[PDB]
RNA sequence: GAAGGCCGGGGGCUAGAAGGCGAUCAGACACCACCGUAUUCCCGGCCGUAAACGGUGCCGCCCCGCGGCCGGCGCGCGCGUCCCGCCGGCCGCCCAGGGAAACCGGGAGGCUCCGGGCUCUGGGGGGAGUAUGGCCGCAAGGCUGAAACUUGAAGGCAUUG
RNA sequence: GCGCUGCUGCAGUUGAAACGCCCGUAGUUGGCCCCCCGCCGCCACGAGGAAACGGGAGCGCUCCAGGCAGGCCCGUUGGAC
């Protein structure tokens, strides 16, 4: 059965991002979907995006650029204490200038640069570059 | 713009007429289907498709660099007339493999840009153009393997005389272009020089 | 465009990037081909040497639509929309 | 006697019109004459070294037919690597065709900093790997001193391309010395070809050349 | 390794398919695996048709027909050249 | 839960383990020919194994192109069991991609740039699926399952002879 | 060393290895949705609780392994954390 929506989503982005398509279609919106979707806007990956409301599950479309390389999850989602940031971004990131690790703290979902300056740490979403 | 003449010419010519099989590549210059089932093609997407192959062929400022290759009997004479009145080069007949990356072949040359008649029947040429980042425009039927071609001309490419009257519109729009010729004043040149003649 | 410490790009080259799927081409992509297109006078029937000019990588060539791709970004372009 | 060029970038080279193969390898040109680079490297700024020297066999009617395999690398200590092989009856003429062939093919490496950013660059701008046969290989940049950390015929092909700290891991059947080669050969050779922040801008194309 | 797709017979959508028996060895074949021909000749060889026809009393008789389905095992067919063993690349080719 | 096998009743034509006999052979108690018991068939009940193979566990997402067949439904017209589609199923070829390769591409892809969920199995070759225990079964046997000792290779895909 | 015990991080078509198939308890895993309430996990900080070892501030046992010292006008000299 379908458990994690995101794995999904991603999954297609990069699918569809490899052969240089410009638009993509995700079924099961949500939250967390629309939170990474803006930070990766943010930073200047996926340009926009829209969802429609259909009552059940709304569904999202994406515009690429042709800019994002990598995107993934990590299912269970463990815990990162605030001094152990540094581990995981050697593991997992091509370096440490650039790349992004997403995580949800009490205060919200932020990139792991941000959670640096504050000091603090939480669970591991994911990460792209 | 495509003129009266023009599109009755081509409609003589039975230009817009193609095979029963079909591309998912070439359905946007498909129009209709007829009983038997053969594809009809646009008249305006062809047109306009020639057009822009000859902007692109004038933007190469020595024609020598130009490479007219065709193994079909038919459009021998229409390639060989072609290249004699807009001064390019042709390669007829069986196309030696090595022409473009072996430098001892006798027949090497290094073109800028390479033309061709039907992928199927000159498929290895176009590889060799592959190898050595040569862009290749080529006349593409209704069923058509676009691996490698970067313009296709939506066209028949099996009757004799369709073969000849699209070399004949892209000399006379590539010699206009040129400013040699105007628009108004119609080519002194007939179409029947480059249909081929039995006997 | 790897700045240095004070700004200084420390870059050797900066490759050329597709004009449809904006990915780098490599210094040995042998499909990787570049086009011309010319500008035309008001009158017509004359170029004014004026090229537009395209890139695009080996990828998009082999699995095709580059036709799709040129046609789109002409009309971007040009009055061909 | 002189040197004739065969093609046309041959001759374009033979006049002054080109001036750094940095010029060449931005249009993807192929180098077909052993002129064009050292033309653009006549100093002994580069330097050739014999990796492995293999024999092999064929067996026929009347006994076997043997030949020598070569591999060859070089660099000049400064973004610049190449690697190829040769073979032929003759020990020799192995080695001059796979150093002819490792000339030939040549690619520039793309260099970075570990963290901090000061003087000039020291190790790989990000990870890079590379495949060939059962071989694969990792390299992850290193701070400022740690060196080399690879094995000893990795760490000459390292050490020619010009980097200074790099850590390195490899997977598969190690042993077999000339896929590990291209295996890293490879793994440099990507290095042109990952899109990177720093190089999002948007330049408009130039008609000349 | 595999040498062929199919594994040397024609079994698809099903688990088991019920037997022949070959008409040279009578071996025990599975139907999807044994190789048929069918033949269509006349009672009485050509050579003969013509001085049967001339004895005949009837008018307008017509010579009747045999008409008979054989099947062979793998290993009589090679035997006796119904099929033979081919290259890599024609054994792709199935038509006759 | 194939076939064979067992228990208790029926039935008895073909074929045919065992057995007999004629040939062949140096020998032939085997291959070939002939006769022929159990069995092959039905009822009730045990056994619970097969190259029980797609040698590919189940659920779920994305994914080049061309084509054939089966079932159902809808659209179009010049009404043909025509052609344009949708869902489900069975197949063929195949660009990328993957792999040690043969090859797969409805995945054996999206994976050292190595984290969707669940269960089972394996850790050089023999000794050995053996010994000793335990459970099951009328039995034949099935499930579970070592150690001492020994050994430097055993294997897979492909190339030339 | 050994990513040959594999959480990070192995393999299971052909090399060793997917139970013959189905149902099914324990176990494990479970779409989307309400901004502010309660509880559980989680993150941060803090209190409390032996040193020695380990890290670490300062000191020229001639250096060093070490130890907690020394000169003078000494943070109340210091042995902080
Ligand atoms: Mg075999
Ligand atoms: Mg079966
Ligand atoms: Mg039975
Ligand atoms: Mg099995
Ligand atoms: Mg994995
Ligand atoms: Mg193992
Ligand atoms: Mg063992
Ligand atoms: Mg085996
Ligand atoms: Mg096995
Ligand atoms: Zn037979």
């Amino acid at each position: 059965v379908r458990i994690n929506v995101l794995r999904d989503a991603l999954k297609s982005i990069c699918n569809a991002q490899r052969i240089g398509k410009k638009q993509v279609i995700v079924r099961p919106s949500s939250k967390v979907i629309i939170e990474f979707l803006q930070l990766m806007q943010k930073n200047g990956y996926i340009s926009d995006f829209a969802v429609v409301d259909n009552h059940r599950s709304n569904r999202i479309v994406v515009n690429l650029i042709g800019r994002l390389n990598k995107a993934g999850v990590i299912s269970p989602r463990f815990d990162i204490p605030a001094n152990d940031i540094e581990k995981w971004v050697v593991n997992l990131l091509p370096s440490r200038l650039f790349g992004h690790i997403i995580l949800t703290t009490s205060q919200g979902i932020m990139d792991h640069i941000e959670a640096q300056h504050r000091q603090i740490g939480g669970k591991v979403i994911g990460y792209f570059y | 713009q495509l003129k009266e003449a023009d599109v009755k010419k081509m409609l003589v010519a039975t230009t817009h007429l193609g095979v029963r099989n079909i591309d998912r590549r070439m359905q946007f210059y498909i129009f209709d289907r007829q009983k038997d089932g053969t594809f009809v093609f646009n008249l305006q997407k062809v047109w306009a498709k020639i057009v822009f192959a000859a902007r692109i062929l004038v933007t190469i400022d020595d024609p020598a660099e130009i490479a007219v290759v065709a193994n079909r009997p038919d459009a021998q004479r229409a390639i060989l007339k072609f290249c004699k009145y807009t001064h390019a080069t042709a390669f007829p007949g069986r196309f030696i493999p090595g022409n473009f990356t072996n430098r001892m072949n006798p027949n090497y040359c290094e073109p800028r840009l390479l033309l061709v008649n039907d992928p199927v029947v000159d498929r290895q040429a176009i590889l060799e153009a592959s190898y050595v980042n040569i862009p290749t425009i080529s006349l593409c039927n209704s069923d058509a393997n676009l691996k490698f071609i970067d313009v296709a001309i939506p066209c028949n490419n099996k009757t004799p005389m369709s073969i000849g009257l699209i070399y004949w519109l892209l000399a006379r729009e590539v010699l206009r272009l040129k400013g040699s010729i105007s628009r108004t004043e119609e080519w002194d040149v007939k179409p029947d020089l480059f249909v081929a003649l039995p006997e | 465009g790897m700045k240095n410490s004070s700004g200084v790009v420390v870059d050797a080259y900066i490759p050329r990037k597709c004009s449809a799927t904006n990915r780098l081409i490599g210094p040995k992509d042998h499909a990787a081909v570049q086009l011309s297109v010319a500008r035309v006078n008001d009158k017509g029937k004359m170029i004014e040497n004026n090229y537009v000019t395209f890139a695009f990588c080996g990828a998009i060539r082999s699995r095709g639509g580059v036709d799709s791709a040129f046609m789109l970004l002409a009309q971007e372009h040009g009055l061909m929309e | 006697e002189e040197w004739h060029p065969s093609t046309k970038l041959g001759r374009l080279v033979k006049a002054g019109k080109i001036e750094s193969l940095y010029d060449i390898f931005k249009y993807s040109l192929p180098i077909k004459e052993t002129e064009i680079i050292d033309y653009f490297f006549p100093k002994s700024e580069l330097a050739e070294e014999v990796c492995n020297i293999m024999s092999v066999q064929k067996q026929t009617t009347a006994g076997q037919r043997t030949r020598f395999r070569a591999h060859v690398i070089v660099g000049n200590r400064d973004g610049f690597i190449g690697y190829g092989a040769g073979v032929s009856k003759e020990v020799a003429n192995a080695i001059k065709k796979a150093a002819k062939n490792a000339r030939l093919n040549i690619v520039p490496v793309r260099r970075g900093f570990w963290g901090g950013k000061l003087g000039d660059p020291h190790t790989v701008s990000s990870k890079l790997s590379g495949k060939c046969g059962s071989v694969r290989v990792r390299l992850i940049p290193a701070p400022r001193g740690a060196g080399i950390v690879a094995s000893p015929t990795v760490a000459k092909v390292l050490e020619f391309a010009g980097v200074s700290d790099v850590f390195t891991r490899q997977s598969g059947h190690s042993r077999t010395l000339m896929n590990s080669v291209g295996a890293v050969y490879n793994a440099l050779k990507s290095s042109y070809s990952i899109l990177t922040p720093d190089l999002w801008k948007k330049e408009q194309l130039d008609h000349v050349q | 390794p595999v040498k062929r797709r199919n594994n040397g017979r024609s079994k698809y959508n099903c688990g088991h398919t019920n037997i022949v028996r070959c008409q040279n060895c009578h071996r025990c074949v599975p139907k999807d695996k044994v190789i048929k021909r069918f033949t269509i000749r006349n009672i009485v060889d050509n050579t003969i048709a013509d001085d049967v026809l001339n004895a005949c009393v009837i008018q307008g008789f017509a010579i009747p027909k045999l008409y008979n389905k054989v099947q062979y095992c793998v290993s009589c067919s090679i035997h006796n050249h119904i099929v033979r063993v081919r290259s890599r690349e024609d054994r792709k080719i199935r038509t006759p």
